[PDB]
């Protein structure tokens, strides 16, 4: 399964 | 020798999901009021669409945004809905400019990154409700006798959310919801 971390996601918003 | 797909490829989800907005006009039905606004199946397609689009702060009231995996409608009546319900986070008229983009931007994040662990295959998608009288936001899931399913995604939801534990949150099942006397729907678990 793919899963991500909230500040990994986070770093893609800018 | 290839080039290193690090590099160059976009971030796949474990899903592919769908933004669906609903427009308060009541000279239509519900179901023709909800339209779909695009999907997405990677890190970076997600941020192209939520940095492009209207806080739910912002938006008119009545209107809905819902996030749901490809292939489930955001009604109760999809085969994936009609057995399950929802974990509902009910805010009052504060909350509005302290809470509620802050809480749905977090929902998103625990959808597409698959914060659920082996509970992910029953959540199907989430749902912001902006209200004159008090915002709403839950997740829906599957299969409202799966307790342990719906019990995990409960706890780690308000954990995320970072909602004190004195802060209780409800499951309400849609079919309950559905044929109710009476105003309430009561709660099958609470958390
Ligand atoms: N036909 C249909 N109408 C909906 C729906 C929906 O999924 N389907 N939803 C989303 C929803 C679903 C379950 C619990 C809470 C909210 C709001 N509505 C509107 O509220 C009314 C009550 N219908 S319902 O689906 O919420 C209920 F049957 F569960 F009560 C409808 O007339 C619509 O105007």
């Amino acid at each position: 399964k793919k899963r991500y971390d909230r500040e990994f996601l986070l770093g893609f918003q800018f | 020798e290839v080039a290193n797909p690090e590099h160059y490829i976009k971030h796949p989800l474990q899903n592919r999901w769908a933004l669906w907005f609903f427009k308060n006009d009541k000279s239509k039905t519900w179901q023709a009021n909800l339209r779909l606004i695009s999907k997405f199946d990677t890190v970076e397609d997600f941020w192209a669409l939520y940095n492009h689009i209207q806080l739910s702060s912002n938006l008119m009231p009545g209107c809905d945004y819902s996030l749901f995996k490809d292939g489930i409608e955001p009604m109760w009546e999809d085969e994936k809905n009609k057995r399950g319900g929802r974990w509902l986070i009910t805010l009052n008229k504060q909350q509005r400019r302290s809470d509620l983009d802050r809480f749905w931007l977090e929902t998103l994040l625990c959808l597409i990154g698959e914060s659920f662990d082996d509970y992910s295959d029953d959540v199907c998608g989430a749902v912001v409700n902006v209200r004159a009288k008090g915002d709403k936001i839950a997740i829906w899931t599957t299969e409202c006798e799966n307790r342990e399913a719906v019990t995990h995604i409960g706890r780690v939801y308000k954990e995320r959310l970072g909602l004190p534990p004195k802060i209780v949150i409800g499951y309400q099942s849609h079919a309950d919801t559905a044929t109710k006397s009476g105003s309430t729907t009561k709660n099958r678990f609470v958390v």
